[PDB]
């Protein structure tokens, strides 16, 4: 509440939701590649 | 608060790292679905009836 510290730490708690986000499209995308690779 | 401090100052460089790695792997998934369709076109062009039968006296292997 009064504190400015947990207005800075805020704004990184919606960068780290958003590497949970990406989280699950990088690792599903990564692994069509390594199967298209043994196709090709 | 000095390690709440430290994982803050991280997240700053680290956000950059996962937005230029979905981009890189977006377009190489685009083009790993076109090379299998460019390259059977022309397996089933040679693939085309009619072809001579045989059978494999021995695999040198």
């Amino acid at each position: 509440e009064q504190e400015a510290h947990n207005k800075a730490l805020n704004q990184f708690k919606r960068k780290l939701l958003e590497h949970r986000r990406y989280d699950d499209q990088l690792k599903q995308r990564r692994q069509n590649i390594r199967d298209l690779e043994k196709l090709y | 608060t000095q390690e709440l401090q430290t994982r803050a100052k991280l997240l700053d460089n680290e956000i950059r790292i996962f937005r230029s790695e979905l981009q890189r792997l977006s377009h190489e998934n685009n083009v790993m679905l076109e090379k299998i369709k460019d390259n059977k076109e022309k397996i089933k062009n040679n693939r085309q009836l009619p072809y001579l039968v045989a059978n494999v006296v021995e695999v040198m292997d």
